[PDB]
């Protein structure tokens, strides 16, 4: 073929490109041939895994959990002394919670499984943690990191889901507003429009409409209230999931 | 001959086996030999058998035009595909067409990247192999920073496949089934003693009414990826549990399709519990108040 060769020389070209102390074929070919003789590394793959999964290697006997190694990585990973880790039990660097699970993973294959472990300089963050189980028994694993209140209703307007904030905007516990009529928090002269925006809003399906209405607090007070709010639609079936609603104080 | 003396001793000069490297054309010493500079030369701007043994994937990296300059060892264990025949190729001769335009913008141009990309796949389920023309897609889970000429530094996962499982499962995770509009078709039985549903409950209920309302825009978008590409993985998100509060899951989900009919039947989801129920004074739904 023609290209066949035009190829061949683009990568010549390339390679003198590349080669900094880089003339002909040959010596390209042997330009290069000194140039890595100066010259994937061990630990750097360390770095790449560090780049890429922001992940960190250690090793734990499974026998007791003692941390029998950890690659320094866990200290850009967890923000922990390479020290504060080897030595120790990866019981001790995980979430009380995370205890069981842990203990099911450490029997006597590849493992893998998640996890919150400590990090620091009483916070966790989760952790994905891949690897096998080799003897000496020890496990060889490598852990990566990763004004208003909203409703949902029935078409409806039953209140099916509250944030817990709707106890500070309107003084009530979830419970007694969930199962409840939204139109029945409504002060009477505002209920047809609310029931307008709740008529409108699945018409207008997908698409945000907002309304203004008073509502009555736990205490009875009328409070000014506007709720934006929109349809949600079954991505599949297009049936309508819920309402969706914020509900922003006034 | 006095050429293919020089090519025989780049070739046992690149990083390789003296197996492997005698079988090289030279094509794809040039190749090698270049990506391993490129790489090399990315590497001064960042700064075994354990880190690859202990990998559920391969490390990559791939220009912002597309040339795949360096690929782990182990990637043949997961694609089948070599490190040698790949090294130096293009990411989109390998990789599905609808797919191509979003690897695109993800190695363009915040540094973090996360996406799921369909790769061929020449490996078998249990050992064996096939060849590029009777090759696979494989759904890989895609997660590094693209960084500076332009580079993608990734993770790439594959998804474990629910009926091929490999790898143990612990009392932390449990399976569900779902019909394609999301309802529960079928619900394991540990369930219960993780979050109190039993499954009859669950069932014909749509995965939406436990969703954390914060979450519910986040899982739908997974739900979308799912179904364009086959498999994925959701990202963290509360199911409102059944006496109030709730719990951290992370579920990855698979599409089965009927091998007979060729049609899809459901959606296998394996669900990852990371924690307790938090935060049980408070009653989220009308679900947990009866
Ligand atoms: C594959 S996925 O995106 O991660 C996913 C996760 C949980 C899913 O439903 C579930 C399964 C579970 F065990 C607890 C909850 C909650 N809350 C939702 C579904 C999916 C799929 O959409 C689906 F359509 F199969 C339904």
């Amino acid at each position: 073929e023609r290209r066949r060769r035009n190829k061949m020389t683009a990568y010549i070209t390339e390679l003198s490109d590349m080669v900094p102390t880089c003339p002909d074929k040959l010596t390209i070919l042997r330009m290069a041939v000194s140039h890595m003789k100066s010259l994937l590394t061990d630990q750097e793959l360390k770095h790449l895994i560090l780049e890429a999964a922001d992940g960190f290697l250690f090793i734990v006997s499974c026998e007791t959990g003692r941390v029998v190694y950890v690659s320094d990585s866990v200290t850009p990973v967890l923000n922990q002394p390479q020290s504060e880790w080897f030595g120790s039990t990866l019981y001790d660097q995980v979430h009380p919670d995370d205890v069981d699970k842990l203990r099911e993973q450490l029997s006597t294959s590849r493992r893998s499984f998640i996890c919150r472990m400590r990090c620091g300089t009483p916070h966790f963050v989760v952790v994905h943690c891949t690897g096998y189980i080799k003897a000496w028994f020890c496990l060889v694993a490598i852990g990566r990191l990763q004004t208003e209140f909203i409703s949902r209703h029935n078409i409806e307007g039953i209140f099916t889901f509250v944030d817990h904030r709707c106890v500070a905007t309107v003084g009530y516990q979830p419970q007694e507003l969930l199962g409840k009529n939204i139109v029945e928090f409504c002060h009477p002269e505002d209920q047809q429009l609310l029931r307008d925006s709740f008529q409108q809003v699945v018409k207008l399906k997908g698409q945000v409409l907002s309304v203004m209405f008073r509502f009555r607090s736990k205490t009875r007070e009328w409070l000014w209230m506007r709720t934006s709010s929109f349809t949600f639609q079954n991505p599949y079936s297009d049936e309508i999931e819920y309402i969706i609603c914020t509900n922003t104080n006034v | 001959s006095k050429e293919t003396e020089v090519f025989y001793e780049l070739a046992h000069e690149l990083p390789l086996p003296h197996s492997v490297s005698s079988h090289l054309d030279k094509a794809s010493i040039m190749r090698l030999a270049i990506s391993f500079l490129r790489t090399h030369k990315l590497l001064s701007s960042v700064c075994d058998n354990l880190y690859l043994k202990a990998l559920e994937g391969f490390i990559a990296v791939v220009t912002q035009d597309g040339d795949m300059i360096f690929l782990s060892e182990n990637i043949s264990k997961f694609m089948g595909l070599t490190q040698v025949e790949l090294t130096g190729h293009s990411i989109f001769d390998f990789t599905h067409p609808c797919d191509h335009e979003e690897i695109r913008e993800n190695l363009t141009l915040s540094t973090e990247r996360d996406f799921f990309m369909r790769m061929k796949c020449t490996v078998t389920n249990r050992g064996r192999t096939v060849n590029l023309k009777s090759a696979t897609w494989k759904v890989l889970h895609c997660t590094g920073q693209v960084r500076v000429l332009s580079c993608l530094i990734i993770m790439c996962e594959p998804i474990q496949h629910p009926s091929h499982m490999d790898i143990p499962l612990d009392s932390k995770t449990f399976l569900s089934r779902h019909s394609m509009d999301m309802k529960f078709t079928y619900c394991d039985d540990r369930i219960l003693e993780l979050i109190g549903y039993h499954p009859e409950e669950l069932l014909g209920r749509s995965a939406y009414e436990f969703y954390h309302a914060l979450d519910s825009e986040n899982m739908t978008k997974s739900h979308q990826n799912l179904c364009t590409k086959g498999q994925v993985v959701s990202g963290q998100y509360r199911m409102l549990a059944k006496h109030g509060g709730y719990v951290a899951l992370e579920t990855q989900g698979t599409v089965i399709y009927n091998p007979r009919n060729l049609q899809p039947q459901c959606i296998m989801c394996v669900n990852y519990v990371l924690s307790e129920i938090e935060k049980n004074d408070v009653v989220f739904s009308m679900d947990q108040t009866e």
